[PDB]
């Protein structure tokens, strides 16, 4: 209506002004997590049937 | 296994033996989705969230329940109600002429998308056709030329409320699996819970023929 | 939450008596009801069990073919029927409740008991120490060593901690091995492993004085052990 | 003025749009294929949890990792014991159009909401043996499709009015509103640190708001259709979305933009429910083609299929230790994959 | 009379091995997805138990008419009596209660809705397996075999007057195992068909046609099926009992295995009658 659209401007405003980083960065830190988690991760590694609580 | 998990599995059985009490005494009973538009009226038929109501009818218990204040998108949320007996579906045929896009037309549409639908493909619908008296009223001054511009008819109750219940059937798609039960609201008379009766009646005889699997 | 129980009194020996116990407070079909003894000189000693729902029974070697168990859910009653009273089965006997699930506190919850007076293999609990003299603000360690190891291969060690205080029912510290129990102050620790156990009280209090019993769950009979009393 | 102010909005969400093409060098696959692929994963089922009569929309793990609780439109909350397959407790619901479900991470409450527009939080921990609702948050004027534990005292909820809440169990009264969708929200997802949360809604946008303060601090916008799943990753840098046009799409907070689309020509059916492994290797979706598909994150290739449900795969979700993975669907069983 | 008993032991073993065959493969489809969580499904399941058992016991029959003796002694004499006598009543009783079931289903829906639990069709299953054990008892007692009339035969020994009691007992066989059960069937299934007209199944075209001609033509399929496997025999037991016809006959003994077979078809062809006339088995590819 009237204030509706002052609203979504300033919304707009507040998420423009906003500090970015490079998609690059971005994909190397989520590789490194994965990267360095993948040795507790029992849904890809296969896990021996003793650790296994479920048989 | 070690003195309580014993225990523990006995208590799972005991309440393994109450949900399946729950579940035939839930299995015993029919459900009812009643929908329509608000103007149509669906307190006629009965007198925040989701409203239940339960009547029972001759040893016959119902359970009807009322959407009519979800202002959602029903496309998320319809799913839900996929095993339904059968749909209750108001329309005034009072509002022919009144504009809040005709009333009527709105009626038309919402009949369409909800016979039409992906889950409602084999559900019974119990049309309800109100304010009678009003209609029969007001046809005699207003025609059905403003709800119709192709009527090409005559100007009296029966004719009028026939061409309504016929143009309404015939939005119905797929008229072999699905019945469309079309009734005009009684004011001082209960033959409304007996005309829903005979409607599930006929959707349990159908249940019952096609898990004995001759159908 | 309380179990009130009824009967008692003089009874001549092959006599018969019926012990009552109403409760109120809690569901009650929900709970399995346990009978505990004491004597008037002795430690706890377990009688019988029964289930949620009456389904399983389970009764003491030496009151078995002569005591009744039995509960009444709609009227909330829980029954021992006596019969061919000896003298030897005259001390005070408690109701426990008991709920039997992942993460329960099993008895939890005890009756103040009536005392039956008559007219004139299961593993073992000991704790070898008794009259531990105490001070206030101090640390003790009370020990309990049984004869079988309780750690079963569920992971669980289950060791039952009581704490009786004169003139007063017992009531549950810890109920599996090192497990605080509600209503409890976090200064009781439990600890050991497979045969030998302790509770460790880190600072004391003039309410923490009583006889401390040590319970095993692992398998029936429930047996108890001679427990050790705390006095300053 | 308002010509001018929709000639204002255009004119940001162009700078926004050209700061984002600007933001981005290397796309996540260029830089993803010299690493190494998982071939395939076979996840047999170890447990199938029966009891429920009914459609089971949603169903929540607990922080042991042992215990779970499933909703279903017979009205019960079960609680499961999934290492023995016991059932602890059958909670009955006031309510049997029950949508969603919660579990507390203590481990004491379990919350649950629907059509009813109410979510109910229920005291698993009493003196008396019988599980007690401990009260009813109203305050939504739309269904609850979502509800996340913050902790015993604060729950977040999404509805189908456009709106987030956060609520005080206390008191049950609303601390915070969140308002700015434009669609019925419908799925939530709270961070690891519980600082921010994300939304996605009937808008086919993911808004990321911030808890403490009130405010939307990032809109996301690729999908086609309405999002009906989300989900952050493990280190709270990002998120999954699932919506009805058979696709996932990976979003980046500090990147503001999507990173990998998860697609396959074959796959027409919508996404109920989503979620991620431990390390993050892993998204878990279920479809409404009875499946539930595994991609890999990193490289968009599907790693395995679930196949063992006959009706729509609607919930499902990995444990705190990543050991196994709950899937519910609509023939009224739920199954533990490892 | 070569030809004659080859063919005679062609049909026997064909009818044996239909027989056999249909019965494994509703036990597997029942297995596989036609689980018993339906009264209808339990039944089915029932009847092909008894169809197999029945079936499992021709061959012995087939072996006695080749070779014209008893090798099988007073033991397997009342073991095979017994066998056959259980097998004709459980299997009349079991197609008796589905008539009856879909007779509740349809007239009487709301009471059905209590009436018609798996519960109640596994206890009316199990009461119907009892009650036929208590005719069979007497067949397990009074049956020892004899080597007279210059071989080795059966005959149900019984005090004076024998006459009078065997024929007390075949009367008692043909009324309690053929005409109540037909006249149940055809007033049950009668009543249903009326139902099925009055309902909402005949109001137009490619509907009529498609549900209420198939059912017509279902329910007369079965009990034609009744008939036809279950009269001459019947029949030619009341005419032996009634007259005294050669019972050394070639042409008299062809017709009374003939009308043997003819009732052995009767298991044979129940569960494929099930496999081709159930809409639910149609359904499940
Ligand atoms: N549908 C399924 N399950 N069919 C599998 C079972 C099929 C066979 C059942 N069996 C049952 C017992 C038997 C019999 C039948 C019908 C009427 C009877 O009075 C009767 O008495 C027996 C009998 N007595 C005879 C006495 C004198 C001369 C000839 C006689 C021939 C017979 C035949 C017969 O052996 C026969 C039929």
């Amino acid at each position: 209506s009237i204030a509706q659209a002052r609203k979504l401007v300033e919304q707009l405003k507040m998420e423009a002004n906003i500090d970015r980083i490079k998609v690059s960065k971005a994909a190397a830190d989520l590789m490194a997590y994965c990267e360095a988690h993948a040795k507790e991760d029992p849904l890809l590694t296969p896990v021996p049937a003793s650790e296994n609580p479920f048989r | 296994l070690s003195a309580e998990d014993k225990a523990a599995v006995e208590r799972s059985k005991m309440i393994d033996r109450n949900l399946r009490e729950d579940g035939e005494k839930a299995a015993r009973e029919v459900k009812l989705l009643l929908l329509g538009a608000g103007e149509s009226g669906k307190n006629t038929i009965v007198k925040t969230g989701i409203v239940e109501t339960h009547f029972t009818f001759k040893d016959l218990h119902f359970k009807m329940f009322d959407v009519g204040a979800q202002r959602s998108e029903r496309k998320k949320w319809i799913h839900c109600f996929e095993g339904v007996t059968a749909i209750i579906f108001c329309v005034a045929l009072s509002d022919y002429d009144l504009v809040l896009m005709n009333r009527m037309h709105a009626s038309m549409k919402l009949f369409d998308s909800i016979c039409n639908n992906k889950w409602f493909t084999d559900t019974s619908i119990i049309l309800f056709l109100n304010k009678k008296d009003l209609f029969e009223e007001k046809i005699k001054k207003s025609p059905l030329t403003i709800c119709y511009p192709e009527y090409a008819g005559s100007n009296t109750y029966e004719e009028a409320a026939a061409y309504i219940q016929c143009q309404f059937e015939d939005l119905n798609k797929r008229k072999d699996t699905k019945e469309i039960y079309t009734h005009f609201t009684c004011s001082t008379d209960t033959k409304n819970v007996q005309f829903v009766f005979d409607a599930v009646t006929d959707v349990i005889i159908k249940n019952n023929l096609k898990d004995c699997g001759l159908f | 939450v309380q179990l009130v129980e009824s009967g008692g009194g003089l009874v001549q020996p092959g006599g018969s008596r019926k012990l009552s116990c109403s409760a109120s407070g809690f569901a009650f079909s929900s709970f399995g009801m346990h009978w505990v003894r004491q004597a008037p000189e002795k430690g706890l000693e377990w009688v019988a069990y029964i289930s949620s729902g009456s389904g399983t029974i389970y009764y003491a070697d030496t009151v078995k073919g002569r005591f009744t168990i039995s509960r009444d859910d709609p009227k909330n009653t829980l029954f021992l029927q006596m019969t061919s009273l000896r003298s030897e089965d005259t001390a005070m006997y408690y109701c426990v409740r008991s709920i039997y699930y992942y993460g329960s506190s099993p008895f939890d919850f005890w009756g103040q008991g009536t005392t039956l007076t008559v007219s004139s293999s299961d593993i073992v609990m000991t704790q070898a120490t008794s009259s531990v003299p105490v001070t206030p603000g101090e640390s003790v360690s009370i020990s309990c060593r049984s004869s079988k190891s309780l750690l079963h291969s569920n992971g669980n060690t289950y060791l039952y901690w009581f704490l009786q205080r004169p003139g007063q029912s017992p009531q549950l510290l810890i109920y599996r091995m090192s497990n605080l129990a509600s209503g409890v102050p976090d200064r009781f620790s439990g600890s050991g492993s497979g045969t030998a156990f302790t509770l460790t009280i880190s600072r004391l209090e003039a309410e923490d004085v009583g006889v401390y019993y040590c319970m095993q769950h692992l398998e029936y009979p429930l047996t108890f052990g001679a427990g050790t009393k705390l006095e300053l | 003025e308002l010509d001018q102010l929709r000639q204002e909005a255009e004119q940001l969400k162009n700078q926004i749009r050209d700061a984002r093409k600007a933001c981005a060098d290397a796309t996540l696959s260029q830089i993803t294929n010299n690493i190494d692929p998982v071939g395939r994963i076979q996840m047999r089922t170890r447990r199938t949890l029966r009891g429920h009569l009914a459609k089971i929309y949603a169903m929540h793990w607990g922080t042991d990792s042992r215990l779970l609780v499933s909703a279903s439109q017979d009205g019960k909350l079960i609680i499961w014991d999934s290492y023995t397959t016991n059932k602890v407790h059958a909670i009955p619901l006031r309510s049997s159009w029950v949508m969603t479900c919660a579990y507390a991470p203590s481990g004491n409450y379990v919350a649950c909401g629907g059509l009813d527009n109410i979510c109910s939080i229920y005291n698993l921990k009493t003196r008396e043996g019988n599980v007690r609702v401990s009260r009813e948050l109203a305050g939504h004027t739309g269904y609850l499709s979502c509800c996340r534990f913050l902790d015993d005292n604060q729950i977040v909820t999404s509805s189908g009015d456009t709106t987030c809440a956060l609520w005080d169990i206390e008191t049950g009264q609303q601390t915070t509103t969140f308002t700015g969708h434009t669609g019925d929200v419908m799925s939530l997802s709270l961070a690891p640190d519980t600082r921010l949360f994300v939304s996605g809604a009937c808008d086919a946008s993911a808004k990321l708001w911030d808890v403490r303060e009130g405010m939307c601090r990032q809109t996301f916008t690729g999908h086609e259709s309405d999002i009906n799943a989300i989900c952050f990753f493990p280190n709270g840098n990002a998120f999954a979305t699932g919506s009805d046009d058979a696709t996932c799409r990976l979003f980046d907070l500090r990147a503001d933009q999507e990173l990998m689309t998860y697609s396959h020509d074959n796959i027409i059916c919508g996404i109920t429910s989503v979620s991620f492994s431990k390390s993050g290797r892993l998204l878990l979706a279920g479809y409404d083609d009875f499946n539930c598909n595994v991609w890999d994150a990193l490289k968009a290739d599907r790693a395995g299929v679930l196949a063992g449900h006959d009706n729509r795969v609607s919930c499902l979700g990995v444990t705190d230790d990543g050991m196994a993975v709950a899937t519910g669907s609509w023939d009224s069983f739920l199954k533990i994959w490892n | 009379s070569l030809a004659l008993a080859i063919a005679i032991t062609a049909l026997y073993s064909a009818v044996c091995a239909v027989g056999l065959l249909g019965n494994v493969l509703v036990m597997f489809g029942i297995v596989r997805y036609t689980k018993m969580k339906t009264a209808t499904n339990i039944y089915i399941f029932n009847l092909a138990l008894a169809d197999a058992l029945a079936t499992s016991t021709l061959p012995f029959q087939s072996a006695k008419y080749l070779m014209e003796t008893w090798p099988f002694g007073e033991l397997l004499c009342k073991a095979v009596l017994s066998i056959d006598y259980y097998n004709m009543f459980t299997s009349i009783f079991t197609l008796t209660m589905m008539s009856v079931d879909r007779y509740i289903a349809v007239c009487h829906p709301v009471k059905a809705l209590d009436f018609r639990t798996p519960a109640k069709a596994k206890l009316i299953n199990i009461c119907i397996w009892v009650l036929a054990s208590g005719v069979g008892v007497p067949i397990m007692v009074m049956a020892v075999t004899r080597p007279r009339d210059g071989a080795v035969v059966c005959m149900l020994q019984f005090p004076s007057p024998s006459w009078y009691w065997d024929t007390v007992t075949k009367i008692c066989v043909f009324l309690f195992a053929f005409v109540v059960p037909i006249l149940i069937i055809t007033v049950c299934y009668g009543l249903m068909l009326l139902r099925l007209r009055s309902v909402r199944l005949l109001s137009g075209s490619k509907e009529k046609d498609r549900s209420l001609r198939r059912i017509t033509r279902m329910v007369l399929v079965v009990v034609g099926a009744f008939v036809v496997c279950w009269a001459p025999i019947h029949i030619f037991v009341i005419v032996w009992t009634l007259v005294d016809i050669d019972r050394r006959d070639p042409l008299v003994v062809a017709a009374l295995h003939l009308c043997i077979a003819l009732g052995y078809a009767n298991s044979s062809l129940n569960p494929v009658l099930y496999a081709f006339l159930d809409e639910n088995f149609k359904r499940c590819f």
